[PDB]
């Protein structure tokens, strides 16, 4: 609970989407909504490339377990895998009828689940880059998908106020937990050992759902998040902080341990959309919208 | 001349037996102080498969010496 | 749930597959083919996982080591190299005499390998460097003798060409109990194979004239030397008569699969009661070659013709894992529901 | 993308069965046998005669995927064998909730209720010229609701019956007041 | 000298195996006669004997009634599409018909 | 005195002597053909077997209630719950009162002049809680829904085994 700024990463020109780090922690990578997604360090935020060769606008972008392959969650509705050591169209790949918000890669790196806008959840293929499967899953927009530990499971969450559990190798539903309200769920992800699941809903406030059993353990308070999709992270190298963007020009870092306003970061001009945590060590990243255009390394 | 059967899970059978008894008495008294049925009893001695109809004096049985009582399993 | 009961596809993706095994867990599958290469798939993701070129002539022989880390084999060029699934190096090559039946490694320790040569006595090896201790066999005169190490991996069971099953102690070679098996009347039967449970003590011989006995791993060791033990159960096939290829054990050692060498189908069994349960039919006019059994999940993986079959419980889907709230009944159901008609445990959640 | 904040979030429904797919004699229960050998084969033969879609009409309807006869039995109407006091406090509590009504009464005695409990009877929509109807008939003493056939269908049309307030039924003989 | 166990009882059988093994013997089939085929030719029978009553049972059911006569037989014989090509260039005596009537002559 | 025969459900087991009536599964509110309206008329409710798992709701429900009603739907219908006398009315939950035993006597009474009520719970001349008060003038059926195929007899005689103590009432020989 000592974090300080150390670099300030610039050079996107319009509202920064998200940051992320390598899998092996020595590359915060970036991208930004101006067709232009960046390659940087880790520790003080230097130029490498990048990356385009696209038509339209880009959402997001996803890694390899080696550090070197990456995928572009294009708005142009087609799928392109990148490069990080060459920067190169790997494979252009169509599929959706409408834009694709969330994708990632299973740990054994072979599969694309995409959670799009036309609500075709699918599982593409990285050799070949042909379509595997289809999940005929929600009514609305998918706002986050992920897999478990070992790669047998698959999340989903949506904007009634549903997750659904999924298969990777049948590929139906397993598990609905359900909720009274229907907040848009904003960013589930699995527990760090692929036992606990933990909910962002548009209430203001954070719910943590045990997994087998289907009940909630501990909730979140004192945070602002009604109108975006803010990310959330986990934390193991020092405490159990949980770091989150914020609405309010701040940075939302606290503690189940405390479930109480303990910590608070600032200096931001517009609203954080994404953070990212670092593996090994205590790194925090921090990326505004367009009022800001810069990131805040913050630093123990 | 009190022998011994020990089984493969590890129990031993305590029968006060004489000398000079059969078989199939060793099996109506397995059947009163136990319940198991006699149906599996086949006792090995160094080896060699005992034959049912037998009595003590046969084999040159030592006296308390230890068999060994290894279940079997049939039934549709 | 138990017994697979459908055919549920194939992998048609690289042709003249030739064997298979698994590994502890049963994530991976790695097969060798006919040009000396092993392609390893996957079972939780149904892909391809990685294929390594290995030689230029086929292999027949495979055995995961316990980490999993470490592949062996034992191709026609007289080949047994200790390769790798990270970078894929063949490290130690050395020739045998030309045909090779078998390699296993210690099931305990991934330095002691046992290679069973056709026309020799089985070689016991170390990794550490190239020490070799031959095994001794009593009879010497057929030279075709068959062994395996046992569960836990105290002994090593070996097996002739004429029906004389010896027990030698795995480090210092003690000849403490054997017996004869009792085949038919006079005439002695040829020894097969020699497979061992993943739970418990059982054990199955395949023998010469089509039946197979099922044995019991510490009446061996109640006999001593010399002994006549009797099978806990004979099984076989009398209609078609049915000579048999391979067989290996269920998952927690409860049902026996025994793969046919004559009409390609698969005949299973249960030990504890006998029973023929299911016979699984096939392709009418190919020839088997292989059967694996998945470790902790009914599945079967059998070569025939270079095809990979796996029978995989045919999953069906209902509702009520999407509306948790519905019961979809089949049936009316009358009843009231009432009879009156209207904490802070912390728990580490990257425990692992 | 990320940005545009929009509506359209909520929507309140039980079911997502609305999908992107929605692709919408000899049998024992078209023979002149009496009632129970009919009614036998029935629950073997509706899980392959029809199914539910996304209707046009109004949300969700039935579909069959092959050719219905003509006076033969499709389906049961089978659920909670409910008594009709208990409907009252159902219809009050999802006027709470919001819920349509799904109360079929056998007599003027019970009721059967398909919102916690049922099968795929309950997507049957209304219309003024119909296909099907209903009878209650007698299955060793208990009594069932079948939904039969009103004339030969063909594969993709939607059943429909009068269930006896403006319909989207735009049928030619309308009566736009559903009680 | 021991107990007389017939061979029924060592198959799990109901039909007997000894009567099956005499009418083959005493039948003029072939000169010699295997193990093992009364017992699968037993389990046969049995297997059609069964396979046919429980449809009879069904349909004797349906109609009200504790006893089978040959109209359920002819039922169950008829509705199946197997055994109507087993049986199927045979009369039952005091059986009946199916119920059909064209299309074209109805109202 | 002789029950009714078409006002009733006649699912239940209006057992074979005419005296005496068995549940069935579901609070199907049978009522007798003999509702109060004016004076003072009483009569009993006589336990000759109780199980366990039977919560047997007594009291007084209206013509304007179902036939399959619960006792203690509505305003027109009083309950007593046997777990922990939670009684429930216009749908309204309070904790109020005690339970009752096993082959006890039962038996209810009102009191309504051609106005003013004594609407007590009324168990072997015994206060178990003073119920509710001022109702509208109307008729009030003899209410018997059980949960459970506990058989219970009923007394018509003027000799009662357990009244309420110093009641002014009318013998039932007059009514049936
Ligand atoms: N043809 C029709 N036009 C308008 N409303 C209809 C209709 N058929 C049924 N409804 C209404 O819809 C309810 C039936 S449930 C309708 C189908 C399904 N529940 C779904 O929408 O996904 C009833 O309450 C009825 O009032
Ligand atoms: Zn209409």
């Amino acid at each position: 609970p000592n974090y300080a700024l150390k670099f300030t990463l610039a050079g996107h020109t319009k509202a920064v989407s998200s940051v992320k780090f390598s899998p092996n922690g020595e590359w915060l990578a970036s991208s930004s909504a101006d067709k232009l997604i960046k390659i940087w360090g880790a520790y003080d935020g230097k130029f490498e490339k990048t990356i385009s060769g696209h038509k339209l606008g880009i959402s997001d972008v996803a890694w390899s377990s080696d550090s070197n392959l990456l995928v572009s969650a294009s708005d142009d509705k087609t799928l392109k895998i990148w490069d990080v050591s060459s920067g190169k169209c790997l494979k252009t790949l169509k599929g959706h009828s409408n834009y694709v918000f969330c994708c990632n890669f299973n740990p054994q790196s072979n599969l694309i689940v995409s959670g799009s806008f036309d609500e075709s959840v699918r599982i593409w293929d990285v050799k070949t880059g042909k379509c595997l499967k289809t999940l005929p899953a929600h009514s609305d927009p998918v706002s986050a998908v992920h897999f478990n530990r070992d790669g047998s499971l698959i999340v989903s969450s949506s904007y009634d106020g549903l997750c659904r559990i999924w298969d990777t190798a049948s590929g139906q539903c397993l598990k609905t937990l359900i909720d009274d309200d229907n907040p848009p769920v904003s960013f589930v992800k699995f527990s760090p050992n692929g036992k606990y699941i933990l909910a962002a809903t548009l209430d203001n406030t954070l719910k943590l759902w045990d997994y087998s059993k289907g009940k909630c353990l501990k909730t979140y308070t004192g945070h602002k998040n009604e109108k975006y999709c803010i990310f959330a992270n986990f934390s193991v190298t020092g405490g159990k902080w949980i770091v989150s963007g914020s609405e309010d020009n701040l940075v939302y870092i606290w503690n189940l341990q405390t479930k109480e306003i303990v910590q608070k970061l600032q200096g931001h001009t517009d609203v954080v959309i994404s953070t990212a945590c670092h593996p090994t060590e205590n790194i925090i990243a921090s990326a505004a919208l367009e009022n800001d255009k810069t990131i805040k390394l913050w630093k123990s | 001349m009190q022998i011994f059967v020990k089984t493969l899970t590890g129990k031993t059978i305590t029968l006060e037996v004489e000398p000079s008894d059969t078989i199939e008495n060793v099996k109506a008294k397995i059947q009163d102080k136990e319940g198991i049925p006699p149906d599996q009893q086949r006792l090995i001695f160094a080896g060699k498969q005992l034959e049912d109809g037998r009595t003590l004096s046969d084999y040159n049985i030592q006296k308390e010496s230890t068999l060994h009582l290894v279940l079997r399993l049939r039934g549709c | 749930q138990n017994y697979p009961e459908e055919a549920d596809g194939t992998l048609d993706c690289i042709s003249m597959a030739l064997t298979c095994t698994f590994n502890r867990w049963g994530t991976l599958l790695a097969v060798g083919c006919n040009d000396g290469r092993i392609v390893i798939w996957d079972f939780l993701t149904r892909g391809i996982a990685k294929i390594i070129s290995a030689h230029i002539h086929p292999v027949c022989s495979l055995c995961w080591s316990r980490d999993g880390h470490k592949l062996v084999s034992a191709s026609t060029d007289n080949i047994v190299s200790q390769w790798d699934v990270l970078s894929g190096d063949c490290d130690q090559r050395f020739r045998f005499p030309s045909p090779i039946l078998k390699v296993q490694y210690h099931p305990r320790d991934q330095n002691k390998v046992l290679v069973c040569p056709m026309k020799s006595a089985p070689v016991m090896l170390t990794l550490s460097d190239s020490k070799h201790v031959v095994l001794p066999v009593d009879d010497d005169s057929d030279l075709n003798v068959v062994a395996s190490f046992d569960r836990r991996g105290e002994y090593i069971y070996t097996g002739n060409a004429k029906g004389k099953i010896l027990v030698l102690k795995t480090d210092s070679q003690d000849l403490v109990a054997s017996f004869r098996v009792t085949t038919g009347t006079s005439n002695t039967t040829a020894i097969k194979s020699i497979e061992f449970a993943r739970k418990g003590s059982c054990f199955l011989i395949n023998t010469a004239d089509r039946i197979i006995r099922v044995y019991d791993g510490r009446e061996i060791l109640t006999c001593g030397r010399d002994g006549e033990p009797e099978p806990m159960q004979k099984l076989q096939d009398l209609v078609n008569r049915t000579p048999w290829k391979k067989c290996c054990f269920s998952g927690d050692g409860e049902y026996i699969v025994a793969g046919s060498a004559r009409q390609h189908a698969l005949y299973i069994w249960e030990k504890s009661i006998g029973n023929l349960v299911k016979i699984l039919h096939g392709t009418r006019g190919e020839l088997l070659l292989d059967v694996a059994w998945h470790p902790v999940r009914p599945i079967i993986a059998s070569i025939s013709s270079g095809v990979v079959s796996i029978w995989a419980q045919n999953q069906v889907e209902n509702w009520s894992a999407f509306a948790p709230d519905f019961k979809e009944l089949d049936e009316n159901v009358e009843y009231e529901e009432r009879e009156s008609e209207f904490e802070d445990e912390e728990v580490d959640v990257t425990s692992v | 993308a990320r940005a545009e904040v929009h509506l359209r979030k909520s929507a309140f429904d039980m079911f997502n069965f609305l999908a992107s797919k929605h692709r919408q004699a000899r049998r024992a229960t078209s023979m002149d046998l009496p009632m129970p050998m009919r009614f036998r084969h029935l629950k073997k033969t509706s899980k392959e005669a029809v199914g539910v879609y996304r209707s046009p009409i109004h949300g969700r309807g039935l579909f069959c995927k092959r050719n219905i006869d003509a006076g033969e039995m499709v389906i049961e109407y089978a659920g909670n064998v409910i008594r009709s006091i208990q409907t009252d406090k159902r219809e009050k509590y999802y006027d709470s909730k919001g819920i349509g009504c799904y109360m079929f009464r056998i007599d003027d005695s019970e009721v059967v209720d398909a919102t916690m409990h049922g099968n795929a009877a309950r997507f049957i929509n209304h219309s003024c010229e119909p296909n099907c109807y209903s009878r209650v008939i007698n299955i060793d003493g208990q009594k069932h609701i079948v939904i039969f056939a009103m004339r030969k269908i063909y594969r993709g049309e939607e059943l429909t019956y009068d269930y006896k307030l403006p319909c989207n039924c735009g049928a030619k003989k309308c009566r736009k007041f559903l009680n | 000298r021991a107990k007389a166990k017939t061979r029924s009882s060592r198959a799990g059988l109901q039909f007997p195996v000894g009567r099956v093994h005499r009418l083959l013997r005493k039948g003029n089939y072939a000169e010699r006669v295997g193990a093992g085929a009364p017992v699968y030719l037993a389990a046969v029978l049995e297997y059609l004997t069964a396979e046919i009553l429980e449809l009879a049972g069904n349909a004797a059911r349906d109609n009200k009634k504790t006893r089978i006569i040959p109209r359920h037989l002819q039922l169950a014989v008829r509705n199946d599409e197997e055994l109507n090509k087993l049986l199927g260039r045979v009369t039952i005596a005091q059986g009946g018909v199916l119920p059909n009537i064209q299309s074209v002559l109805l109202p | 005195v002789l029950l009714a025969l078409h006002d009733r459900a006649p699912q239940l087991k209006i057992s074979d002597d005419r005296l005496t009536v068995v549940g069935e599964k579901g609070y199907s509110m049978v009522r007798a053909s003999h509702g109060v309206r004016k004076g003072a008329w009483y009569f009993e409710i006589t336990v000759d077997e109780m199980p366990p798992d039977t919560a047997a709701r007594l009291g007084w429900s209206q013509p304007l209630g179902n036939l399959q009603a619960p006792l203690g739907y509505d305003k027109f219908s009083y309950s007593w719950r046997s777990k922990k006398g939670t009684k429930f009315h216009q749908s309204i939950g309070k904790h109020y009162s005690s339970g009752y035993g096993q082959g006890d006597v039962l038996g209810f009474y009102i009191n309504l002049p051609e106005p003013h009520s004594e609407i007590i719970f009324y168990k072997n001349g015994v206060n178990q809680g003073v119920a509710y008060k001022d109702i509208f003038e109307g008729v009030y059926f003899p209410a018997i829904s059980l949960y459970k195929s506990c058989t219970v007899s009923i007394n018509f005689g003027p000799c009662f085994k357990y009244p309420p103590k110093d009641l002014t009432y009318r013998p039932m020989s007059d009514m049936g």
